[PDB]
């Protein structure tokens, strides 16, 4: 029901709890919810 | 400005920690993914692995004034009760992971 | 049932209905601007006035709601007409279309008031609140086109115009609902829809089911308009704004509570925090108000899957700009029942957005698309291809007695002047009117031949209130006629076009007959050349008195002239060209840019358009009122356009042949085009 | 054939209904504080 | 002089008329706990 | 029919109401007085 699905998605719980990031603090490092600062490197890895 | 002292500490430390990761990958490919700007609003390349790694497909994120975590995922998990796989609920398709 | 979810209760002032609570509504249908044709100054300044009267007129009371819809019409009826050469055409012209876009755009923004012995005075002051909202409305949306939706009268009870739109919003199909005794929320949902036990996707029963794309945007959009890109597309949908005004002392703690919670946090972002103050800052200069707000894109699609399909095409569309569709997987019901007005506590996630963001995501631009239906003489007269990829069905009568029929056509004869005045003309036989035609050349008599009437031209050796005729004789001196015969009529002018003072006379006993025969039946009176006629002393003056009544009759001159500067707009030409409704420029190689912008009133970006169009490209630009189209009537193979181009041109030994195949048959039903089908092309090849 | 003179009246009904609701309301408290307080003057008593 | 963001989004979200039907429901239930307590306190006192 | 007909239906339909609180406080009243006396 309306009412119904109103009090079920407010039951819901959201997935935002279980991705801790926050903004681009710098250009190549991103924040996090802890102060963790994260950087992303992508690798084209030797042949081997 | 205690917490500004951490973050430009840890910045300056991330980016040596970077750049010696970078002499030490010459012989590999050795790409730093930052942001790409694309129809004058930006964007962000990092952001597109979290989230095809979260949403199991490579969505482009743009960044907005928002929390990265609150518009991230676009996709709804569904994890087993009792079992050892997973199914994602998504338009494109359903992935069982 | 479903009576709950649909708020309002009847119907007030006749041009307002009221609502559960006690909360005045008041329904606007706007055609919006046409954003193609203006340059980027132009979209800013509108944006800039839109906000002039919303902040002028901002409360706490105030609210909008704003609804797009794609409707695939079927109003138009593809109507029966006897002719056979014109239902050739009107046949191998509607076989053009197969497999392109018949969907059209309607814009909708509904003005809300909601208050927060003495009774009745206080309900005088609610009511007056919302006619000096509605009054100062309308004069802000003068150029955009703004009809109040208002009560009107049917065979003895009325019919309330605005219940229909928001009938259409949840029926999903336009149903007439009569005014009735009871309340309105009672059986105005004919069509109640059904939703999945689990929420994903919704269903509509005529079956066409539904599902919804959240849109929700936090942060300022680059570009005057983002959501243009859906204007183009294959599935309707219905897109919502809601714009609850918040006052101002609760937006100050409302910003206040923002940058305190972002101030608190373990990573501290400094170009975010310090947007945000300057936006505070802003909030008392720049007097933007803000509200809550939030966005909902309802597509339709027959099957799930096609359904699925749409979804992925609008959120991969969205996802082009910096736009990232949050997919509604429950909570869809919340959603759908958010989309009516005053319609508060459904909403989904309301969020704060300045005046200048939200103007920004829904500016009122739609592509060109006229009336197909309802206008005073019936259906479209025709529809034609625009460019961008958008139906435009052509009407005459859109103006700003009853609205204004005459319309002008300027451009070059050999620049697809002759096949779009015999296509109109054939689509406007389909109303069967009078037509009295006056042709430059011999071209419009082999059209005219085609049709029911026979064209009458000129040559040499063939020539009480009557008072007036023997007045205006003595003028000249100075220096088959009627209806009855047949319908349509065709007086060359080739013979005194040229001529110096041959044409005043006999134009001065031809109006006579002419507008003396019918006189109230109908008339679309056809000029070629219209500056030639009006040089006249006498006849200019009758036209520009008589205009009046013969605009109250049914009667529209459709004039015409190769050359605007030529017509040089004359003192006396003066109104007969500013009263014309419609304008259809072709491309015209030399235009002088002063005259041709003052005089009519063109825009420099639509001149640019013109320019842009250049010499022998056939399309024409139509300004209808206040927006415009590129409108293509291009004739190629999906095949029969070849034969119906060949006859609609008029050549010389196309008229000569013409002419003799008519005397010499005696009996023909119309096999003479047969006959002139093969011996002209020989000829040619 | 009136039009409007029939919905003239619409604007006061609606008035009138939310007059005679608000009174309802009032009425509802006056009549069950009564109940209260006489209620406990029976409770009491019995105590 | 709201003075408040919660205050406006409740005005907004509340139904009036509904809100009403909730008060009386709770006036006529409190009025029937009082006869409760009148009873109880007739058995008592008998 | 319409809101009108909502208009007399609690208009008459709170009398229902009110009365029959009356009835039970008349009731209980007369109840207490007769059997005190």
């Amino acid at each position: 029901g309306a009412i119904e699905s109103r009090k079920l998605l407010a039951s819901e719980t959201p997935v935002g709890q279980f991705i801790p990031y926050s903004h681009h603090v710098t250009d190549t490092i991103i924040s996090t919810k802890n102060a963790e600062y994260l950087s992303v490197w992508k690798i084209d890895g030797r042949s081997h | 400005d205690q917490k500004k002292h951490r973050q430009e500490s840890c910045i300056k430390a991330l980016e040596d920690i970077n750049r010696t990761l970078g002499q030490s990958f010459k012989r590999y490919g050795a790409e730093l993914l930052s942001v790409y700007e694309k129809g004058g609003h930006a964007f962000s390349a990092p952001l597109e692995f979290l989230a095809r790694l979260v949403n199991g497909e490579h969505i482009p994120m743009p960044i907005c004034r928002d929390r990265f975590s609150d518009y991230m995922a676009v996709n709804r998990p569904m994890f087993s009760k009792w079992g050892e796989v997973g199914e994602l609920r998504s338009l494109t398709g359903l992935r069982r992971f | 049932p479903v009576g709950q979810f649909i708020p309002y209760s009847h119907h007030v002032t006749d041009t307002i209905i009221s609502t559960k609570n006690a909360e005045y509504l008041s329904v606007w249908k706007i055609d919006g601007r046409s954003h193609q044709s203006a340059s980027e100054a132009d979209v800013f300044q509108w944006i800039r006035e839109l906000n002039n009267t919303l902040r002028g007129i901002s409360s706490a009371n105030l609210s909008l709601w704003t609804h797009i819809v794609r409707r695939r019409v079927y109003e138009y009826p593809d109507a029966e007409f006897d002719n056979v050469f014109c239902r050739q055409l009107d046949e191998k012209y509607r076989e053009s279309f197969t497999g392109y876009n018949l969907m059209v755009n309607d814009l909708y923004l509904t003005v809300v008031y909601r208050p927060v012995d003495q009774k009745k005075h206080r309900q005088e002051s609610c009511i007056k609140a919302l006619e000096d909202i509605n009054r100062t409305l309308g004069q802000s949306f003068k150029r955009y086109g703004a009809e109040l939706l208002s009560v009107y009268e049917k065979g003895g009870h009325a019919f309330s115009a605005p219940l229909e739109f928001l009938a259409r919003l949840v029926n999903g199909e336009h149903i007439p609902m009569p005014i009735c005794r009871d309340r309105f929320s009672d059986y105005m949902a004919v069509n109640r829809p059904m939703f999945s036990k689990w929420g994903e996707v919704g269903e509509l029963r005529s079956l066409r089911r539904f599902g919804m794309l959240e849109i929700r945007e936090y942060d300022d959009a680059t570009e005057p308009g983002q959501l243009n890109v859906l204007l183009e597309s294959d599935y309707e949908f219905v897109l919502t704004h809601s714009f609850s005004v918040l006052s101002r002392p609760a937006a100050k703690e409302y910003l206040q509570r923002h940058q305190k919670n972002l101030i608190d946090a373990r990573d501290v972002a400094t170009d975010q925090i310090e947007e945000i103050d300057e936006a505070l800052n802003q909030l008392i200069s720049g007097h933007f108000v803000m509200g809550e707000h939030h966005c909902t894109l309802t597509v339709y699609g027959e099957t799930v899957q096609q359904v699925r399909d749409n979804l992925a095409h609008a959120s991969a569309a969205m996802l082009d700009v910096a736009v990232l569709p949050k997919p509604v997987d429950l909570a869809l019901e919340a959603g759908y029942w958010a989309q009516l007005p005053a319609n508060w506590q459904w909403r989904p996630r309301p969020a704060p957005i300045t005046s200048l963001n939200f103007l920004s995501f829904s500016p009122f631009h739609n592509f060109m698309s006229g009336k197909p239906t309802g206008n005073p003489w019936g259906p479209a007269v025709t529809i034609l291809k625009t460019v961008s990829g958008t139906p435009l069905y052509f009407n005459f009568h859109a103006s700003k007695k009853r609205l204004l029929g005459n319309t002008m056509l300027i451009g070059q004869s050999s620049s697809g002047k002759t096949v779009l005045l015999g296509f109109l003309l054939a689509q406007a036989q389909k109303f069967k009117p009078t037509i009295v035609a006056f042709d430059k050349d011999r071209g419009m008599e082999i059209s005219i031949r085609a049709m029911g009437g026979r064209y009458l031209p000129l040559k040499t050796g063939e020539p009480h209130a009557n008072l007036i005729f023997l007045k205006q004789f003595v003028k000249k001196l100075a220096a088959a006629l009627d209806l009855s015969t047949h319908q349509i009529y065709g007086f060359d002018i080739t013979e005194f076009l040229d001529n110096p003072e041959a044409r005043t006379p006999v134009m001065m006993y031809l109006l006579y007959r002419t507008e003396s025969m019918i006189d109230g039946r109908r008339f679309m009176y056809v000029f070629d050349e219209f500056w030639k006629p009006l040089q006249d002393e006498y006849f200019e003056d009758l036209a520009k008195n008589k205009q009046k009544t013969i605009r109250k009759q049914n009667g529209i001159f459709v004039f015409a002239t190769q050359e605007p500067s030529d017509a040089l707009e004359s003192n006396i030409a003066k109104t007969l060209i500013q009263q014309c409704a419609t304008y259809i420029f072709l491309a015209n190689p030399k235009a002088d840019y002063e005259d041709y912008t003052q005089g009519f009133k063109l825009t420099d970006s639509e001149f640019e358009l013109v320019r842009g169009l250049g010499e022998f490209s056939r399309r024409f630009l139509i300004k209808q009122g206040d927006q415009s189209a590129l409108a293509e009537m291009n004739l190629g193979k999906f095949r029969d356009f070849d034969d119906e181009l060949l006859v609609l041109s008029g050549t010389p030994d196309n008229a000569e042949i013409a002419e003799s195949i008519i005397a010499e048959v005696g009996d023909d039903p119309a096999v003479w085009l047969p006959i002139f089908l093969d011996r002209v092309k020989a000829e040619r090849s | 054939e009136q039009l409007k003179s029939y919905y003239e009246e619409s604007r006061g009904l609606e008035r009138d209904l939310i007059g005679e609701f608000v009174k309802s309301r009032k009425t509802a408290w006056r009549v069950a504080t009564a109940s209260g307080l006489f209620g406990l003057l029976g409770m009491v008593c019995g105590i």
